[PDB]
């Protein structure tokens, strides 16, 4: 149905980043999201989804 | 992604001299548009395929 | 606020002929490549009428 | 007995693959950079292929 | 093994950091976080799910 | 019968494979003394002379003497080995206290070299250093760097370029070059 | 509120040169069909 709350997960795909081995310090990991609908969600009719 | 137009038959492609230096091979394969969004950009308004 | 943002975001958002003469050179061709291949059909078909009037 | 006369017509179909055309002398892969990836023609020059 | 194969520091195990900051755009999510792996800690970049 | 003053053949470097790739007379620094009377043309011919002078004498100074030039491999013992002083460690904790104590009820919170010398904990007076050797277990030899490659391949003076003995001819000025097959090879 | 900020998204969504040599193909794999029908009409003589 439809209003499905969602707790994904989403690793981390970056090769030169994917597997890195990190010593110690101090960081700024950030990433950017996509929010479009049409994007993140696959249908199956293929009906535009936005 | 070498554009092809509807009902076209061959895609001449070119490149200007270059260096092969460790070149490893080809691979191909020809995808319908509507099925490929412009990842050169951030969220694209003609990509309605879902 | 969201209106002032949309903008820059938004911003920067995202017819050819062949030589007439040259077609109507074609299709030319193909106007009496069409009448010669007419003009076969019916040799063909009046000759299978011949031979079935000569059974008959 | 009362069949009639057909023209076959073949047709393969594969999916999920993307063709490859390595860049060996032979085709085979025998290590990972490949045998002309070192020859002396390419990573010494500049050509242009079509 | 005995010896040094863990330790006895009372240290976490499974950290979890806040987004320092985001935006939230029309189409846009950016989230920037303080990845900040402490001394005496090689963490690793594959266990980093968001 | 070439002039005896011929244009340097400048060598042109592959950076990615390591090695330098073919030669070819230095065509883009020359003086265009076509409309000079004689008398500049001595003095023309005079710095021309010079810089084969100096070309002969740089490449005595620096480079490693070869059989052949441009070889396919250099030896570990001629390309620049990049040799860092040993790495020491101050090692934090103390394995045997932090045990004893940890068995006792206190919980805690916050073959190089065994060296023992007597961050820190108040309950032991011990410290660890490790010294461990900073260097590659095997020195590199597949091909020269840029600083080296600057070194070893100055230009090279040819007199009386093409003359007599046809497997003597420096076949390394060709870009397409095998020196191992002794033959020019290429898909093309 | 979302109501507004989606249906932004939802509003927000909405040369014959190989045309020829696509015909010009067809034309050519036409033309040899035709020629091979010059074998056709001479085995009618035969017989």
């Amino acid at each position: 149905g439809r209003y499905v709350p969602f707790h994904i997960q989403v690793p981390q795909k970056f090769f030169a980043i994917k597997n890195l081995l990190l010593l110690p310090g101090s960081y700024t990991y950030e990433w950017n999201f996509r929010k479009d609908v049409n994007m993140i969600l696959q249908s199956s009719l293929g009906n535009d989804l936005r | 992604l070498y554009p092809i137009p509807a009902k076209a038959t061959n895609v001449p492609i070119s490149i200007p001299s270059r260096n092969w230096a460790a070149f490893r091979g080809w691979s191909f394969t020809r995808l319908k548009t509507k099925e490929t969004p412009s990842l050169g950009s951030g969220f694209d308004p003609y990509f309605v395929y879902s | 606020a969201a209106a002032a943002m949309t903008a820059t975001r938004l911003a920067s958002s995202y017819s050819s002929i062949i030589a007439e003469e040259k077609l109507l050179a074609l299709l030319a061709e193909l106007e009496a490549l069409s009448r010669q291949l007419a003009a076969l059909t019916q040799q063909v078909s009046e000759l299978r009428e011949q031979q079935q009037q000569q059974n008959k | 007995q009362t069949a009639v006369p057909s023209v076959t017509q073949k047709k393969f179909l594969c999916d999920r693959v993307m063709w490859r055309i390595p860049f060996s002398s032979n085709f085979m892969s025998m290590g990972a950079l490949t045998d002309l990836g070192q020859n002396m023609l390419y990573a010494n020059s500049a050509h242009a292929l079509d | 093994p005995t010896h040094d194969v863990t330790t006895d520091r009372s240290q976490r195990l499974t950290l979890r950091f806040v987004p320092v900051d985001r935006e939230a755009t029309t189409y846009l999510y950016k989230a920037r976080f303080t990845l900040a792996v402490g001394d005496n800690r090689v963490l690793d970049m594959a266990s980093t799910y968001f | 019968m070439s002039k005896e003053i011929p244009t340097p053949y400048m060598w042109s470097y592959q950076p990615q494979m390591g090695l330098a790739a073919g030669a070819s007379q230095d065509y883009s620094t020359r003086m265009n003394w076509l409309s000079a009377g004689p008398s500049m043309i001595s003095r023309v011919n005079g710095v021309r002379s010079h810089r084969n002078q100096i070309l002969l004498e740089q490449a005595a100074v620096t480079s490693t003497p070869r059989a052949k030039l441009n070889p396919r491999n250099w030896p570990s013992t001629l390309v620049y080995q990049e040799i860092p002083g040993p790495t020491t460690v101050l090692l934090p904790r103390d394995a045997l206290a932090e045990v004893r104590m940890t068995n006792s009820g206190v919980q805690l919170a916050g073959s190089s070299i065994g060296l023992r010398p007597d961050g820190r904990s108040s309950f032991t007076p011990n410290q660890a250093y490790l010294t461990l050797q900073s260097s590659s277990s095997e020195p590199r030899s597949g091909g020269i760097g840029t600083l080296q490659f600057v070194e070893e391949f100055v230009p090279s003076v040819y007199f009386n370029p093409f003359s007599g003995s046809p497997g003597l001819y420096p076949d390394e000025f060709i870009p397409n070059f095998d020196a191992v097959r002794e033959a020019v090879d290429g898909y093309d």
